[PDB]
RNA sequence: CGAAAGGGUCCUGUAAGCAGUAGAGUAGCCUUGUUGUUACGAUCUGCUGAGGGUAAGCCCUCCUUCGCCUAGAUUUC
């Protein structure tokens, strides 16, 4: 279940987005900075234990590798696989393209 | 001005329409309504929702592959301004328009070519399976056709077409129910 | 409804008509901002009793484009031609 | 020039007229709905209405009444002794394929 | 002026071209006899209330002797051949 | 004028049904596997921006149909 449903469409409770998150699996820098946009000592694990494809914080390894055998795990492998939705793709949609001479 | 693009559904934006999301990477997305604003929010794929250009894009329902789609583009090398080289744009944009829609419904029928058969080999079955549903005169009629035929020395088959064509020429619907007749 | 920058021959009203008003086949007057009555009500234009100190009402007015798009909707659409355009050819377009 | 005695099919389009209308009331409100129009169609104020009629407006519970429907009014005299009005109509569902797209018209005296 | 070359080129190669009577006919047949289908459902569901009670038996009910001549007449049978009159009770 | 209908404009999101060398696998019959085959099988693809709704306080329609009409009653320097 969701945690606080009636709320969930909040701007302040709004998660990481699929294309931010090839981004991050693609660069290493694009991660780094989306960590340094976040404090250490606070997140679950102190940080030590990251699943970029859910863009989750996790307490313990085992925890990583359990939540990993399940289905919303397997969701963003199979999202992330058919690949997220960007304003290229939003261009190809339409026919338009970037002219840059 | 300029028109924009919906980002979710490619919808043309016009100005002061929908609402744009300003993400901290850099990225501004413009929507033209709030129905693609909250399926935004939501996180839907647009590639899946079937209303919109991305999946008509994806499923191959869009023409994508013609010499028109090559003359509009985002333009980053400006121009100096020429009244002649604009109005003869204006004039390209609207032969543009012309054979564009023409091609597209070619594109169209092309897409749409197989159906007259996939009718005509339902319609065989269902009428084979289905010969006793199919219009005949009734057994009064018969009789006074025969009787008519008789009297007159004209062809009983003759008349029966003739009274099946008025009857398919009269469609009548029939009523639920009757009044009930009071004491 | 054509302005010197938009070159689409269009008049004032919105695709589908005004909403619970119709359609506006007469000469009509664009006033900046909203006034007191509601659709459909008789209104009385008078001209200003006093010389006017604003600037305001010395500026030349220049527009750029009006809106047409339908207002009984999220109307994405200026014109019925832009509209079929967009979409493309129905299944009642081959059906007539 | 129209004779007492006419039976003619309407389409009747409940769902303009049962717009907002509390639930529990929708469908008695139809069957009202349904006199008020046959008695504006008619001018008879004597209507009557058949149970096959009653049946299919009720067929998907006090909420459930269709957009449209189809129906047959019959202006018919009153033979009864002592009868306030001369004549009444009875108002009957038809059995169509579809209620929509069809026009009004006139049932044949045969 | 490439794509006015191209436009002619397809029109001379016949890209904006455009092209039976028993096929009409049979998807009129069938067109009425989904019309008796339809018919027929509405029939059903007018007869039927299965969710709140059972329909009463056929046996229970005694048919009209009007309604089964009409039934059979438009199923295309001379009933006066047959006799149905005799054959009815009283 | 009214009731339908038609067209438009909007809302939702791709109908029922049929078909498919799409479909994880399972089980039979035989060529015992060579889409072997047939059968079932969430779902997928096509017909299909389709189907459904649309004034109830949306728009248009002498030129798409059917009806209605110069009343009745009461009062008045
Ligand atoms: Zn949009």
């Amino acid at each position: 279940g969701v945690f606080a449903k009636r709320t969930m469409t909040k701007t302040r409770r709004r998660l990481r987005d699929l294309d931010q998150i090839e981004r991050d699996l693609r660069s290493p820098r694009h991660l780094q900075q989306y960590k340094e946009t976040k404090a250490a000592e606070d997140l679950p694990g102190l940080g030590l234990y990251y699943c970029i494809e859910c863009a989750k914080w996790f307490e313990s390894e085992t925890s990583l590798v359990g939540h990993r055998k399940g289905k919303p795990h397997k969701r963003r492998l199979k999202q992330l696989k058919e690949g997220a939705y960007t304003h290229e793709e939003a261009m190809a949609a339409i026919g338009y393209r970037i002219d840059n001479g | 001005m300029r028109i924009e693009n919906c980002f979710f559904c490619g919808r043309p934006a016009w100005p002061s329409k929908g609402i744009t999301f300003m993400r901290n990477d850099g990225k501004a997305f413009r929507f033209c309504r709030s129905k693609c604003h909250k399926n935004f929010k939501m996180k839907r794929n647009p590639r899946k929702l079937k209303w919109t250009k991305a999946y008509r894009k994806n499923a191959g329902k869009e023409m994508v592959v013609d010499s028109t789609l090559q003359f509009a583009a985002r333009r980053n090398v400006p121009v100096r301004y020429n009244r002649e080289l604009w109005q003869k744009t204006l004039k390209a944009m609207e032969r543009i328009s012309e054979i564009r829609a023409r091609r597209e419904r070619v594109f169209y029928k092309k897409r749409m070519a197989g159906k007259r058969a996939r009718e005509v080999a339902a319609a065989r079955k269902l009428v084979a399976e289905n010969e006793h549903l199919l219009p005949r005169l009734r057994g009064s009629e018969k009789r006074r056709l025969a009787e008519l035929a008789a009297e007159r020395g004209v062809d009983v088959e003759e008349l029966e077409r003739e009274e099946l064509a008025k009857l398919a020429s009269k469609k009548k619907s029939k009523a639920f129910g009757g009044e009930v007749r009071r004491v | 409804a054509s302005t010197e920058t938009d070159l689409t021959k269009k008049k004032i009203t919105p695709m589908g008509g005004f909403v619970r008003y119709g359609e506006v086949n007469n000469d009509y007057v664009m006033i900046k901002g909203s006034v007191p009555g509601v659709k459909k009500r008789i209104m009385t234009l008078r001209k200003s009793l006093f010389t006017h100190t604003s600037r305001k009402a010395l500026e030349k007015v220049e527009l750029k484009w009006i809106d047409t798009s339908s207002e009984f909707g999220h109307g994405a659409f200026q014109t019925a031609a832009e509209k079929k355009q967009f979409m493309g050819t129905l299944k009642k377009d081959l059906q007539t | 020039a129209i004779a007492d005695v006419v039976a003619r099919e309407y389409t009747i389009h409940l769902h303009k007229r049962l717009h907002g209308v509390t639930f529990k009331k929708r469908a008695p409100r139809a069957i009202k709905e349904i006199k008020k129009f046959a008695q504006k169609a008619m001018g008879t104020s004597d209507v009557r209405l058949d149970p096959q009629l009653n049946k299919k407006v009720w067929e998907q519970g006090i909420k459930g009444v269709p957009f449209r429907i189809r129906v047959r009014i019959s202006r018919r005299r009153n033979d009864e002794e002592g009868a306030k009005e001369k004549l009444y109509s009875y108002v009957q569902a038809v059995n169509v394929k579809n209620p929509k797209g069809l026009l009004t018209s006139v049932v044949e005296e045969e | 002026q490439a794509l006015e070359e191209e436009e002619e080129r397809l029109e001379k190669e016949g890209f904006y071209d455009e092209d039976d009577e028993e096929e009409e006919e049979i998807l009129q047949k069938a067109e009425y006899i989904r019309e008796q289908h339809a018919l027929i459902r509405n029939e059903a569901k007018m007869r039927k209330s299965l969710k709140n009670r059972a329909i009463i038996p056929r046996k229970a009910v005694k048919k009209p002797l009007s309604q089964l001549e009409d039934h059979l007449d438009q199923l295309g049978v001379d009933t006066e051949a047959i006799g149905l009159r005799a054959r009815a009770q009283t």
